[PDB]
DNA sequence: GAAAATCGGTTGTGGT
DNA sequence: CACCACAACCGATTTT
């Protein structure tokens, strides 16, 4: 339902994942450019808090990366 | 209610835009392909990769599915429904 | 349910 | 441009 709102709801997944093989300044801009979505966008306490609660293991999502999150959640 | 054909339909669409080998990995492990799933295994046979690779691509497709950004499919036996059972289970 | 170990493609540098 | 050669790097993939 808090989907539903979210600022990325037609652009499809092109911004928020990485392709295979993306490595070095693609991957980091890949990365700024979704967050840069994310923090305009008015569900980003409900996307961060279903990223973590599920432990989505790819994508930004909620304004951070795959590896913010593994990093907020290991232990 | 035959809005089975439509939920095929946007889900060939959505399945369109994962890549190439996230697209044969998911049609391979619900049998979009021919009706018959395939073990974890022999889908690393197709794509010359251990069962471990092919979980880990499972998952990140998974995770593409479940996005905000394209997961329009949330409106409700069968192949199709285990796999949108799969995605929101 | 992973996490750690190792492999290998890429990137940048510098040559002919 | 090409090719090569590596080294470092780090994502992909294999192994616990
Ligand atoms: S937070 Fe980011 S990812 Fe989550 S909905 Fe908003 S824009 Fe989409
Ligand atoms: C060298 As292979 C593509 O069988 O992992």
């Amino acid at each position: 339902n808090w989907q539903l709102q979210g600022l990325c709801r037609g652009m499809d997944s092109s911004m928020f994942f990485h392709p295979d093989g993306e490595r070095g300044r693609a991957r980091t801009q890949r990365e700024q450019r979704a967050k840069e979505m994310c923090r305009r966008c008015p569900v980003i306490e409900a996307c961060r808090s279903h990223a973590l609660e599920v432990g989505e293991p790819y994508g930004v999502w909620g304004g951070l990366s795959e590896s913010e999150r593994d990093l907020l959640l290991k232990g | 209610a035959v809005s089975f054909t439509l939920l095929q339909d946007q889900l060939q669409s959505v399945l369109d835009t994962l890549s190439e080998r996230e697209a044969g990995v998911v049609r391979l492990r619900f049998g979009l392909t021919d009706g018959q799933p395939r073990t974890l295994d022999e889908i690393g046979q197709v794509y010359g990769v251990t069962r471990e690779r092919i979980r880990q691509i499972e998952s990140k497709t998974m995770s593409k599915l479940r996005h905000p950004s394209r997961s329009q499919v949330l409106r409700d036996g069968t192949p199709e429904e285990r796999l949108l059972r799969a995605i929101f289970g």
